[PDB]
């Protein structure tokens, strides 16, 4: 514990540099480069490791500004030390020249202001304090006070910039009239009016609509009319077209019911004969399976088992239940020590460990829970597990085989067999492990 | 400590449309979910105060997304936790062969590193809850983080004491701004007289550096505790009535102050001296009268709040002598 | 266009390197996108150049789009029309 | 493609601002776009 | 169109078809290389008419 | 002497601005929506409308894009286009509001 | 947790020892490549740079190999080496300040009213042979460029020859002041300290996947050989077998950045470089091509687009309640019917299903995402090259061939002059958009009216 | 002729779709594409092509420093190793292309500091 290592590290920060003589009795070495001074005041440096004598020390009162600590205020997340050393330094507090001011006397001059110790003893008065003044800055006290001081001159300038700082009449009667044609077009078309001083947006809704000769000729009548006209076959097409796509949407319930229940042979083969009809989508499939290859009341039941489909998919619209929720708790990952607790709130709902081949079953409503997939997927993602060996892993609920050889679509990725769900995608090997040592 | 700051962030808001229906309360809901109970910036959030300012609700350019994103400037009541300080419930969750692990139960969460080479946190017990002193390094605040990481040991009352020479006093800002300091001290004090002097008195007198075996009730028609030893001719001064006294400008703080592991340190009094009669192995260290003041009044509130939270950890006998090793190696230790 | 670019320094600058060099200095990534990256890269570090972003080369190069058509003016919620009007 | 390339790294820094003036971020370029104002789209040919 | 497998079980370095015009496996042979191994050499044919665009 | 680098040079990150809204007597930008900013609020709108849905548009249409186009025309959108003047050194961003409920729409339909 | 922002400048400077030491995740210390099946820890591919393979994930971020873009290292360079894009300047910085002393042989003064940019170069440009230093009373050797490599550096004191080292170099610049620097023109971020390196970057595994490797690999090799505790000072004889070796290091990571400018700069320059072919250009998906063909009953707005094609493409609908009913008959139809659907995303699962392992729905949930079939209507960005006009890429509505025979993008003869197109066997792009965003835009905007 | 897909093949380095119709890769838009692109002002179809169809992704940035971060929303990662107790991360919409070529002029010894637009408020 000799003076030299204390002056050692001394040296770390920019401030407190050297003055070096030939010919004296201290020495110490840097532990990185130092900028220096000398006598006869010339400004050299040194390498991170030589023997350098001291004839004395100069700590620098570098001046700083208190827009420098709003900067930093503003950014908030700097130790207090820091900014306790800013706030010295730009005169908001008053801690490093109090610290400091053990001249001896003004025995050296140089540009900026500093205190200058070039004595044996005053130097380890200097050394002490400024230990003690970096102890100050990094203890409890001088905490509170800086951060404390920050907020409050935040709020200030919030306050200063919050609290201490910050028309048309009547148109013309070619404008009233055309204004009155706007207000009875409004519950007929696509506009609306305004009261804007320069009749812009009016010009821009006239020019929209096809019609400018309101301005003019006084023959708004007819384009009223022709508005109410061309709303009505708009209203009408409209109407049509979701008559046409209901009656759509049920056909092909109808036939997907029919392909469900009575196998693709004999749906195809009545697909065939619709399609040679031109009558494909229309309930009138109905009567071809009532009179072609069964009878009426093979056809009753798949009407009846279409309506029951219907009233358990309403009826699952209605679902409240408690699980649902979870379910999107599992579906966000956030977390997998969390998603796992909630896999495990989840696991208690199920009905016979239903390990494959159909969906989990929730105890308290009725409907579907959560694939299987699923949870093994949870589990290994909360199990360190590499895609690689997650996606080998869930290769037993891999979709539909070479049963389908294609579907015109070129796929890269697995699929589950149970609900459709994407499991992974393969397009090629990695093969970089090939290279090893 | 617990105390204000000011935080800037931005937030994403995934649907606008139902947000800005009730912009306020949609956006303290998110802060609340987002930043409440994490380190970030150098803090640990406690409490979401309110919204100071607060940017439109923009649309993200750089996506097809639709999505928003706000800034949000929000005043927040957080902890910093300093060096040095008394944490007076320190439960120990991991003691192996490599390192000691402890967490606290106060309302400042940190997560307590107690190096297992001393020979006073050596030995203890999983399970055992302990009061832990900070040692002279910053406490770690790594973001995103529920606690708050900090080295620390058993606290064993020193022997040393330090001397402050000031040479300037205070002006009126400089004392308005130590008024929040001795509001902290008649706080915590009043949380003292609130409450039975039985374990005030136990504790006060088990931390104390010496051995009191003698009884007594020392008054000082604001604070109430055991008695200790003196120094010689000397009689303490209260620094809470000095400091309102120096406010009103009828007295001069220049000097020699001293805090002797003699004097009663939860007390607001203090040695003072024209020339140092202390017997003290350390340097005087050279300073003003806002470090000092600063420093004794911290020291003050540390010590409060250490025995405040002794006494509403340890509510019966029960908790006081199940740690009894912890105690007894205190007074292995006392002079 | 052409000569409204090409003189708006006071003189006649070139569709090159050397004159988007003299009407751009400090728009490196541009100018590394243009002709010779390794020279620009270069020469912006040891001059320590700061590199607004504007225009489209230096938004495209730092994988962010260029302000604009679309993007030039960017959209703000209506606060006030949505409370009086629509429901949480 | 060599005209071409160099015309375009050269004047494509060149937008229309809010004031209808060309600029390059904040550097004006023109005063007014063409000098006055009006998109090649829209403009008809009339005799005077 | 071709099956091969890399003893590691086993991984499969197949050889697929990806075209979206259908072929028809025309000759099939397993000739030996200047290296005297076997290699697996398949002629596709299709047949082609006229069609819009050429 | 220009001495070593300091904490008070050297920040990364820029302050943060004030928005300085210019009042509604003294806006200098067209009271017309170009056709990018027609085409950038109709886009905003259907996005959010194809993630919540929630209009107040009287007619029915089958498709975000269409209810977006008839707010816009309508008058019914509830977005506003701030047109970003400059950036002042002191930390202000004078910006312009514009209602685009009482601008003339470009678009044609 | 993060909030949304957008980069609004972007500053370049010259990374030194500190720099590559903070932004560094780990350090390099052994050569071997894997240890079985997972990469060495310590070594060149180690996973907390980042990872490029599916058989393990990134230890720093603990991202999948599509969501890590990968984490710089460090290498403790057993002796320092010079960078090798400034040896140029570390020249300049030799002939202008002394090698004794440090302090500058020219007077800065001299150079004030030069701009900063050219006061180095002005001022090292002017001979300083001979010069002699004020404050040390040294004379200034001149400084020769070695003809037979990029970096190697001798100085000349009147015939008195001598190898300037990296660690000699290093030794010198250290000395110089941040004054000197300033007043030189140089910023205070360049230093010429950092211009001599201890400390490389090993760049993340994301740059390097699977040549690169190679170099580095025979770089860390050859570095070990290299003493830790070798010393250099001025003036030293060296044995022959170390100065080759650090010849080889030096020249192994010149190659490695400025091979013949495998080499990382390489990657920069050309038209298969990496500015002008991923970042000017872009290879996308959702995108068809095909030889134009006339068609005189189409409109000036329209396209003729081949069924084949129309069920290859996807449209990304949003399923709501305005629009359950119409989106309806695209999701029964599968991959089975024209029109239908391939793919649905569902917010419930947040995740992706298929249309042929999912038939177990009466309907669609309220906010799931149905890529239907191409249909006549859409509108489709169609594109012929080079662009060189903006009427290049304009947005036609679709009109779909349902003839199966038909393989070729049918447009009607006076659609030709926007693109600059005829039917003597041109191909045109098309991709169709399905964002809302872009599928608005392109109605509005790029319409070919 | 030739129609890819919504996915496939991806380049390595890149993270970009392969080159051309033999590797089963997409198609190019090239460099003339984008200035088309951008005079037609169509913004969105260039994010839609050349960010969501082509290699877009996240970028993290701190904004203290300037330095690219590390975020995780699962196994909470939130943290900057330049700062590193003062790190404000915020996620900018980049392309992988781009984060490769930042991170090639890193391995060149040339610094990259992406200073994030400020932070803007209301003045009440
Ligand atoms: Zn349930
Ligand atoms: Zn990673
Ligand atoms: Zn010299
Ligand atoms: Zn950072």
């Amino acid at each position: 514990p000799i003076e030299a290592y204390i002056r050692q590290l001394l040296v770390d920060p920019d401030v407190v540099p050297i003055v070096s003589e030939k010919k004296k009795e201290l020495r110490v070495r840097p532990s990185t480069r130092k900028e220096i001074f000398l006598i006869n005041g010339t400004h050299l440096a040194v390498p991170a490791e030589a023997p350098i004598e001291i004839y004395g020390l100069k700590l620098r009162l570098k001046t700083f500004s208190p827009q420098c600590f709003m900067r930093m205020a503003e950014i908030g997340s700097f130790s207090p030390e820091t900014l306790g050393y800013v706030a010295s330094g730009a005169n908001l507090t008053n801690f490093i020249r109090v610290f400091m001011k053990c001249v001896d006397q003004e025995t050296w001059k140089k540009n900026g202001e500093g205190v200058v110790v070039t004595t044996k003893e005053n130097i380890i008065q200097f050394t002490h304090q400024y230990i003690e003044l970096y102890k100050f800055l990094r203890s409890g006290g001088h905490s509170w006070l800086i951060n404390r001081l920050a907020e409050e001159m935040v709020h200030r300038k919030l306050d200063r910039e919050d609290q201490g700082s910050h028309e048309e009449i009547e148109p013309e009667e070619n404008i009233k009239r055309v204004i009155f044609f706007l207000k009875e077009l409004s519950t007929m078309y696509s506009v609306s009016p305004v009261f804007t001083s320069g009749y812009m947006p009016l010009l821009y809704d006239l020019y929209r609509a096809g019609y400018l000769e309101v301005l003019w000729n006084p023959v708004e009548q007819k384009f009223l009319q022709h508005a109410e006209q061309r709303e009505k076959e708009q209203m009408i097409l409209q109407q049509v077209d979701m008559k046409l796509t209901e009656v759509i949407t049920q056909a092909r319930q109808y036939f997907k019911i029919m392909e469900e229940k009575i196998g693709r042979v004999q749906s195809d083969a009545i697909r065939e004969i619709l399609t040679m009809e031109g009558k494909v989508d229309d309930p009138n499939s109905i009567l071809q399976e009532v009179i072609k290859a069964c009878g009426k009341q093979e056809a009753e039941l798949i009407t009846t088992e279409y309506l029951n489909i219907k009233k358990q998919w309403e009826l699952q619209e209605k679902n409240a239940c408690a699980h649902l929720k979870l379910v999107k708790q599992l579906r966000s990952g956030l977390q997998y020590a969390e998603l796992l607790k909630v896999l495990e709130s989840i696991r208690v709902l199920y009905k016979e460990k239903n390990n494959t081949t159909n969906w989990n079953l929730c105890k308290a409503c009725g409907f579907k829970l959560l694939c299987p997939h699923v949870d093994m997927l949870i589990q290994l993602q909360a199990a360190e597990a590499s895609y690689d060996t997650m996606r080998t892993k869930l290769m037993k609920f891999s979709g539909i085989n070479k049963e389908k050889e294609n579907n015109q679509g070129l796929i890269y990725s697995y699929f589950c067999k149970i609900c459709g769900e994407e499991l992974a995608h393969f397009i090629q090997e990695d093969r970089t492990a090939d290279v090893g040592i | 400590m617990i105390d204000q700051k000011i935080f800037e962030t931005t937030l994403n808001i995934d649907d606008p449309t139902n947000f800005c229906t009730n912009v306020e309360a949609h956006l303290l809901k998110e802060l609340e979910n987002i930043y409440v109970g994490k380190c970030f910036k150098n803090s640990f959030i406690l409490n979401i105060t309110g919204v100071i300012q607060r940017s439109p609700c923009f649309i993200m350019r750089t996506n097809n997304s639709g999505r928003g994103y706000m800034h949000v400037r929000f005043s927040a009541v957080v902890s910093y936790l300093n060096a040095f300080d008394l944490i007076a419930a320190v439960k120990i969750i991991k003691n192996d062969s490599n390192i000691i692990l402890g967490e606290s139960l106060l309302t400042e969460p940190v997560t307590i590193v107690i190096p297992s080479s001393e020979s006073q946190n050596n030995v203890a017990e999983v399970g055992q809850i302990v009061p832990v002193q900070l040692a002279n390094s910053s406490v770690y605040y790594i973001p995103g983080r529920q606690q708050a990481s900090a080295t620390g040991s058993i606290f064993i009352p020193k022997h040393t004491f330090s001397v402050y020479h000031v040479q300037e006093e205070l002006t009126q800002e400089q004392a308005l701004n130590l008024t929040k300091l001795v509001n902290i001290i008649e706080m915590l004090l009043e949380s003292r007289s609130k409450k039975d002097f039985k374990q005030i008195c136990f504790f006060e007198k088990l931390y104390y550096t010496y051995s009191i075996s003698s009884d007594e009730i020392l008054d000082l028609k604001i604070w109430k505790g055991p008695k200790g030893k003196e120094m010689s001719r000397l009689k303490p001064c209260n620094v809470l009535s000095f400091l309102y006294d120096a406010l009103k400008n009828k007295n001069s703080s220049l000097g020699f102050w001293a805090r002797p592991p003699n004097l009663l340190k939860s007390s607001p009094l203090a040695y003072q001296q024209d020339q140092n009669s202390f017997n003290a192995t350390e340097l005087p260290i050279i300073c003003s009268a806002e470090v000092m003041f600063v420093t004794l009044l911290k020291e003050i509130i540390n010590y409060l709040q250490f025995i405040n939270d002794l006494c509403d950890t340890f509510n019966n006998e029960q908790l006081i002598k199940r740690h009894e090793n912890i105690w007894m190696l205190i007074e292995q230790r006392k002079i | 266009m052409y000569a409204d670019l090409m003189t708006r320094t006071g003189q006649v600058t070139s569709l090159e390197k050397a004159g988007l060099n003299a009407r751009e200095p400090s728009n490196v990534l541009l100018r590394m996108a243009l002709s010779s990256p390794v020279q620009v890269l270069t020469d912006a570090a040891v001059d320590s150049a700061v590199n607004p972003i504007y225009g489209i080369a230096a938004p495209t190069l730092m994988g962010s789009v260029p302000r604009i058509g679309t993007m030039y003016s960017d959209i703000i919620m209506d606060e006030k029309y949505i409370t009086e009007n629509y429901k949480s | 493609g060599y005209a071409n390339r160099k015309a375009i790294f050269g004047l494509q820094s060149c937008i229309v601002d809010y004031y209808r003036r060309v600029s390059i971020d904040t550097r004006l370029v023109q005063q007014l776009y063409g000098e006055d104002g009006l998109d090649a789209r829209q403009l008809e040919t009339v005799r005077f | 169109i071709i099956g091969k497998v890399a003893k590691i079980k086993y991984i499969d370095r197949s050889v697929m078809y990806g075209f979206d015009e259908p072929a028809v496996v025309d000759a099939v042979m397993r000739p030996h290389g200047p290296n005297d191994e076997i290699f697996g050499l398949m002629r596709l044919r299709y047949e082609r008419n006229l069609n819009i665009g050429d | 002497i220009v001495e070593s680098p300091s904490i008070c040079e050297g920040f990364v990150q820029a302050s943060s601005q004030t928005l300085v809204i210019i009042p509604d007597n003294e806006r200098i930008t067209s009271n017309v929506l170009t056709t990018f900013e027609a085409t950038r609020l109709v886009a905003v709108r259907a996005q959010q409308l194809a993630i919540n849905g929630s209009t107040m548009l009287k007619k029915k249409y089958s498709s975000p894009i269409d209810i977006a186009k008839q707010e816009l025309f309508n008058r019914k959108i509830p977005l506003l286009v701030m047109r970003c003047i400059k950036v002042t050194p002191e930390g202000q961003k004078i910006v312009e509001i514009w209602n685009p409920r009482e601008m003339g729409i470009p678009l044609l339909d | 947790e993060a909030g949304y922002a957008e980069i609004a400048a972007v500053q370049f400077n010259i990374a030194g020892d500190n720099d590559h030491k903070r932004q560094g995740v780990m350090e390099v210390t052994i050569s071997n490549l894997f240890e079985g099946t997972l990469p060495a820890e310590g070594g060149i591919y180690d996973a907390r740079m980042g990872t490029t393979d599916h058989h393990y994930k990134c230890i720093t971020c603990s991202h999948q190999r599509k969501q890590c873009m990968g984490h710089p290292g460090i290498l403790q360079m057993h002796a320092p080496v010079l960078q090798p894009l400034f040896i140029a300047e570390i020249r300049r910085w030799l002939r202008v300040i002394c090698l004794n002393c440090g302090a500058p042989i020219v007077d800065l003064k001299r150079y004030e009213h030069l701009i900063r940019p050219k006061r180095l170069i002005e001022a090292a440009s002017s001979q300083t042979e001979g010069k002699q230093c004020y404050v040390c009373k040294a004379v200034h050797p001149k400084i020769v460029k070695d003809s037979e490599d990029y970096f190697t550096f001798w100085a000349d004191q009147q015939g008195k020859i001598d190898k300037l080292y990296p660690q000699i170099i290093r030794e010198i610049f250290s000395r110089v002041t941040y004054d000197t620097v300033v007043k030189l023109g140089r910023s205070k971020n360049s230093h010429p300290e950092k211009l001599v390196l201890k400390a490389i970057q090993i760049p993340p595994i994301s740059i390097r996947p699977g040549d690169i490797n190679n170099v580095i690999q025979y770089l860390v090799r050859k570095n070990l050989l290299i003493p830790k505790d070798l010393q250099i000072v001025r003036g030293q004889k060296i044995p022959l077998n170390i100065d080759r070796n650090l010849q080889t290091i030096q020249q192994l990571y010149y190659n490695f950045l400025l091979d013949s400018v495998p080499s990382i700069m390489r990657r920069l320059p050309r038209k298969e470089g990496r500015i002008r072919k991923s970042l000017l250009g872009s290879q996308v998906w959702s995108i068809s091509r095909s030889t134009i063909c006339g068609n005189s009953d189409l409109h000036l707005d329209e396209v003729g687009y081949p069924i084949s094609f129309a069920r290859t493409l996807q449209v990304a609908e949003t399923v709501q309640h305005y629009n359950i009913n119409r989106l309806m008959p695209y999701f029964l139809n599968g991959k089975r019917q024209y029109p239908g659907c391939s793919r649905v995303y569902k917010q419930i699962t947040q995740s992706v299903h298929d249309i042929e392992g999912l038939k177990q729905d009466f309907r669609l949930e309220v906010g799931d995402i149905l890529y239907r079939d191409v249909v006549t209507g859409d509108v489709a960005f169609f594109n012929r090259q080079p662009s060189l006009e903006r009427s290049s890429i304009g947005v036609h509505r679709i009109v779909v061939l349902e003839n199966p025979k038909i393989s070729t993008f049918q447009m009607n003869v006076s659609a030709c002059a926007w693109y600059n197109a005829d039917f003597d066997g041109d191909q045109m792009n098309l991709w169709v958009p399905w964002s809302v965003m872009s599928r608005v835009e392109a109605e509005l905007l790029c319409s070919v009216r | 002729r030739y129609a890819v897909a919504s996915y496939g093949p991806t380049d390595a380095l890149t993270g970009q779709p392969l080159d051309g119709k033999r590797s089963h890769g997409g198609l190019r838009l090239g460099e003339m594409e984008h200035w088309v692109l951008t005079a037609q002002g169509a913004m969105q179809t260039i994010i839609e092509k050349s960010h969501d169809d082509s290699d877009g992704c996240i970028s993290y940035i701190c904004r203290n420093c300037g330095e690219p971060a590390i975020y995780n929303a699962s196994h909470p990662i939130y943290k900057c190793m330049n700062c590193d107790v003062q790190a404000d991360i915020g996620m900018v919409d980049s392309r992988r292309s781009s984060i490769v070529f930042q991170h090639e002029m890193r391995a060149a010894n040339v610094n990259i500091t992406s200073v994030l637009s400020p932070r803007v408020f209301q003045p009440a």
